[PDB]
Order: structure tokens, then sequence, then C-alpha cells
RNA sequence: CGGUGAAAUGCGCAGAUACCGGGAGGAACGCCGAUGGCGAAGGCAGCCACCUGGUCCACCCGUGACGCUGAGGCGCGAAAGCGUGGGGAGCAAACCGGAUUAGAUACCCGGGUAGUCCACGCCCUAAACGAUGCGCGCUAGGUCUCUGGGUCUCCUGGGGGCCGAAGCUAACGCGUUAAGCGCGCCGCCUGGGGAGUACGGCCGCAAGGCUGAAACUCAAAGGAAUUGACGGGGGCCCGCACAAGCGGUGGA
């Protein structure tokens, strides 16, 4: 238990493909969609989720990918 | 040695400077068990010691022995090909008895027609540097360094 | 003949060798240096030890074109990756940064046999 | 540079590789992604919108036995493969060249045509597998999971897994996702090799497919489980077994 972002934010539109402030908060260093057990995510929750990070990315807002800064 | 470490056999300090080092290297020149002759050759080239360079045999000893242990050396490995020679640091102990036995068996190589003189030169030259004492040490140092590209298959 | 005050510093690492190029802050290459190019023929090139050559000679020539400081890009999987970096890091160059961006197709050519 | 155990073929001073920017092209969609979901099967994953099938739950409103199965028929049917046309990045049968090896004529490396991609029409086979036909009723529970409903501690449906009562099984195993207890209906089996061969018939442009023998010959062919042995299988342990040494044999 690392850190759940499901309790480190209040209520959110999973569906809302615009809200780059929560979405952000769901991607690795890289533009990589976490993982379920980093998310906290339900099993219908994060397969929305999923799909809205994809449309948003396309809509030019989430990145696809990103590179690693060895920091 | 496949249970156990085996235990360093613990050695009668000399019979004239309590050195144990002194009778590690006594014991590597004698053979056949004829100890005496042994330390008979090895104080008898402390006098030679003693003589030709003033200072005290048992310190010119004990640094000709320093400038014979090897830092690291060359082990063997083989892993999927064959067998790159594998560099690798040299303990304590396998130090100390690398020496004793390279500078007898190179100071055996000496033209001296004497045993006792033949050691207290090899006992003299590699303690300052020099002679194939030395040249056998700054040789498996060589190879320490020389094949560091195959560094990383270490154990 | 020029002179470049800070710049980047690539390195390309295969599991058969690794190359190093450096360039200007536009990312326009100055000197590069390699395995092979330090003067090894095969199967060592890849290697910690060949990646730490071709890093301080990459460097070196460098240094000589003024070269004082570098950002530093690796891409792939490999040997002595890791090497050259600290080799870099340890040259006498400051090194501002490092990041990988070994590319990851998103799922595109058909890889050959052996994968 | 690439490339392998090592290496060459190849590419490179017509400037390659590595690096930055521009452009074209094809093909597949990383992370989410699961041991998950959907489908009758074959099969189906970037995103969007359109057109469209199956399906689950609640309400218990309408019909009033309208149901189940199904020879033949008809449609679907991975991959490879055929015909015409388009397309071709990467990959890659054959084929070309490098190595390896006793010899490679394969496994390894560098190339490369069909093909892989789209449309249209064919082909119709598979370890097309849960190797388990469909439908219905009955017979402890535990636990994990996807997905509905509720007076949502828990209760109640539909899926997907693991473990298990009774029972079943040659055993392995199955066990409310039955291989248990029963009814209905279909398909199929009847010793091994010969053989998915022959002949005949049907389909097919072809490649070939479906249907399918006997003579002969063997006395077994088989399934699961047991002990052992062996493994260029795994795990732990030991012997002067290797290693670390000292001294020899092999030469005279
Ligand atoms: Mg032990
Ligand atoms: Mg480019
Ligand atoms: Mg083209
Ligand atoms: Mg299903
Ligand atoms: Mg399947
Ligand atoms: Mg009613
Ligand atoms: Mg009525
Ligand atoms: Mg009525
Ligand atoms: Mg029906
Ligand atoms: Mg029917
Ligand atoms: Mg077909
Ligand atoms: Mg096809
Ligand atoms: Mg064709
Ligand atoms: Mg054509
Ligand atoms: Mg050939
Ligand atoms: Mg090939
Ligand atoms: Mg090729
Ligand atoms: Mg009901
Ligand atoms: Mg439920
Ligand atoms: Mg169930
Ligand atoms: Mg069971
Ligand atoms: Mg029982
Ligand atoms: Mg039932
Ligand atoms: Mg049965
Ligand atoms: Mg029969
Ligand atoms: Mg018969
Ligand atoms: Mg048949
Ligand atoms: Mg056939
Ligand atoms: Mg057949
Ligand atoms: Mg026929
Ligand atoms: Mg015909
Ligand atoms: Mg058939
Ligand atoms: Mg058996
Ligand atoms: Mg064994
Ligand atoms: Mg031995
Ligand atoms: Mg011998
Ligand atoms: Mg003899």
């Amino acid at each position: 238990r690392k850190a759940k972002v499901k309790a480190t934010l209040g209520e959110f539109d999973l569906r809302d493909y615009r809200n780059v402030e929560v979405l952000k908060r769901f991607l690795s260093e890289t533009g990589k969609i976490l993982p379920r057990r980093r998310t906290g995510l339900s099993a219908k929750e994060q397969r929305i989720l999923a799909k809205t990070i994809k449309r948003a990315r396309i809509l030019g807002l989430l990145p696809f990918t990103e590179k690693l800064v060895r920091k | 040695a496949r249970r156990r470490r085996a235990e360093v056999r613990q050695l009668q300090p000399d019979l004239v400077y309590g050195d144990v080092l002194v009778t590690a290297f006594i014991n590597k020149i004698m053979r056949d068990g004829k100890k005496n002759l042994a330390a008979r050759i090895f104080y008898d080239a402390c006098k030679i010691i003693q003589e030709k360079t003033g200072q005290e045999p048992l310190k010119v000893f004990k640094q000709a022995v320093e400038n014979v242990k090897p830092r690291m050396e060359v082990r063997s490995r083989r892993v999927g090909g064959a067998n790159y020679q594998v560099p690798m640091e040299v303990s304590p102990r396998r130090q100390q008895s690398l020496a004793l036995r390279w500078l007898v068996q190179a100071a055996n190589q000496r033209p001296e027609r004497r045993a006792a003189v033949r050691i207290a030169h090899e006992l003299m030259d590699a303690a300052e540097g020099k002679g194939g004492a030395v040249k056998k040490k700054e040789d498996v140092e060589r190879m320490a360094e020389a094949n560091r590209a195959y560094a990383h298959y270490r154990w | 003949k020029r002179q470049v005050a800070s710049g980047r510093a690539y390195i390309h690492a295969s599991y058969n060798n690794t190359i190093v190029t450096i360039t200007d802050p536009d990312g326009n290459p100055i000197t590069w240096s390699s395995g092979g190019v330090i003067g090894y023929k095969g199967s060592r090139k890849g290697t910690p030890y060949a990646a730490q050559l071709a890093a301080l000679d990459a460097a070196k020539k460098a240094m000589a074109y003024g070269m004082q400081s570098v950002d530093v890009i690796v891409r792939g999987t490999g040997a002595g990756r890791e090497q050259a970096i600290r080799a870099l890091q340890a040259s006498g160059l400051q090194v501002k940064s490092i990041v990988d961006d070994t590319p990851v197709p998103h799922n595109g050519c058909r890889p050959k046999k052996k994968f």
C-alpha cells in the first residue's frame, strides 16, 4: 500500500475526459495508465477510466508516452 | 574441504626472531622434512644480508614480502562459450602464501652457486623492487587489469 | 574548431555494441565513439568495459571542443549502459541530467523469428 | 556498423552506424490487461460515430403448452491454399550466400519470392479441445472473481475459477459449470496394422475434400496407475571427486 489514488481525491467524474488535473494522476512517470493495483479503482471503474484517458490523450491533453528522468 | 572451512595450521614461532613468518618461509625452503638444513639456509642468508646492508635481516625479509604480495590476481571461470580469464582480488592469507612460495621458487632460479646466497640475494633484490620474484608478481598483477574487460563474470 | 559550452551525450547500447555520440544543444553531433572505435572486434564491443571506454573517448574528443557540461540520453537495454553513464559521470563533464528514451513500439512491426 | 558460442556473408569514404529536423508508406495497436469480458463455434482488444445480433436483472403486466430434439437440406467455419484486381513497411516457405559439423544438404547469421494486408469469388480442413451433443428436473458446503437487483451486516439472480458432501470412476479425476441421480431426442463406437489407403459416388478451377472397404497379417494394439532404472530434469547433501597445494608417472 504505497499510496492509493482513490483516497487522495474527492469525488470526480470518470467519464470526464477533459479533467486533466484529475486524470494526470492516474499515469506514471511515463504516460502509462497505472495498474489497478496503484489506482485502487473498482473493476468497473478501471475500465471506464481506461477509456476516458484514451479519449483525452487523443484530444492532446494527456500524454501517450513520456520519457523516464532519472531523479 | 566440502563440509567445513579448513582451519589454518598455527605455526611454531621462529627460534631466533620469534616471527611466525620466518618459520612459514623456512618450511617452504626445506624439502624432505630436512628442517635443520633449511633453518641453516635461512639464518646464514640473514648473515649475508646483515653483512651487505647493515640493517636488520628480519625487516628486509618482512619488507621483501610486501613487494611480492600480489594485490589481486586472475582466477578461472567458464560461462557459455568457453573459458574467459576472470580477475579477482586476493585474500590476506593467499597473498602471504603466494609470496613465500614465489620468493623461494625464483630465488632457486638465480645463477649463484650456493643456497644461502641465492636466498640472501633474492630476499634482498625483491626487498627493493627488482628480480623475477617481483616480476612474477608484476606478472600475475598484469593480467589482473589486462583482462578487466571480462571483470563482470565475478564470484 | 567550434566552442561548445553545454551539450548532449547520447548512449545507444546494443547487446552487441555500445555507441556514444555527443551533440550540440540543438542535437547535431560533434564527435562520437563506440566500442569498435576504441579498437575492439566482435563479441568484445558489447561490454561494460568496452562501453566505459567508448564513453571516455567520446568525452575526451569532446572536451577538446571545449565541452563542459552534458545532458545524457540513453536508449536501450544492454550491458554497460550503466557503465557508460558512470564513465561520463566521472569523466570531467558535469552531468546535468539522465533520461531513458528506449523506443517501445505501441505494437507495430512483427519481429524477426528469434525475437 | 551489424552480427554470433566465436565468426563470416552483408552494409560503409557514392560518408554507413549513432544524433536532430522534414516527408512518404504499410501493418499492427504499448500501458489499461486480469489467473477478466463477449460470442454457437471458428474467433473478438487504440479511439469515434453510424447500422446490428445475443444476453442478464427487476416488475410479475400480456399470451395460455405455443415446448424439447433434430436424418437430409441451408448458412457460418482459424491457418495455409486457388482465381482476378489493388497493396507491400516489418516478417518470411522455396531459393541465394555466410558459418557450424565426421557430413548439414537443418538448428545459428546476412538476403529474399510466394505469402502475410484490402475487395470479390472459391477452398471447408484442425489437437475446429472441455479431446466432454442439446434441453430439463433433482442431489451438502466453502472460497475467489466479472456482472445485475434488495428491507444492499448480509440477502437474492446470471457468468467465470479453485476446494470439497453424497455419489460416480479402471484409475487419473468428476463432483449444482457433473464425468452424480433421472426423462427426451440426435451423432458416433464394435481388436491392432493394412488405411483415412483401394474401388465407386459426390463436391472442387486446382491443391484436394467428404463418404469409405476388403484381401492380407499380427496376438496383440491400447488406457490409467505401481515399483525401478535412466534424463545433455529440478532440489539438498557427501567422498582427496574437482579446486588449493606438495611430490610423482608418461621421457632415460
Ligand atoms: Mg555446506
Ligand atoms: Mg529520423
Ligand atoms: Mg512504398
Ligand atoms: Mg463462452
Ligand atoms: Mg479458442
Ligand atoms: Mg402475470
Ligand atoms: Mg385463456
Ligand atoms: Mg387468461
Ligand atoms: Mg430451438
Ligand atoms: Mg434445433
Ligand atoms: Mg476458411
Ligand atoms: Mg488466409
Ligand atoms: Mg491471393
Ligand atoms: Mg496478386
Ligand atoms: Mg545453405
Ligand atoms: Mg533467415
Ligand atoms: Mg530479413
Ligand atoms: Mg427468475
Ligand atoms: Mg452477487
Ligand atoms: Mg456460480
Ligand atoms: Mg474438484
Ligand atoms: Mg468421497
Ligand atoms: Mg443444475
Ligand atoms: Mg459418460
Ligand atoms: Mg469394423
Ligand atoms: Mg481387422
Ligand atoms: Mg475421413
Ligand atoms: Mg485427409
Ligand atoms: Mg480427415
Ligand atoms: Mg476416390
Ligand atoms: Mg471439375
Ligand atoms: Mg466434416
Ligand atoms: Mg502410460
Ligand atoms: Mg539429478
Ligand atoms: Mg588438484
Ligand atoms: Mg606435475
Ligand atoms: Mg619410464
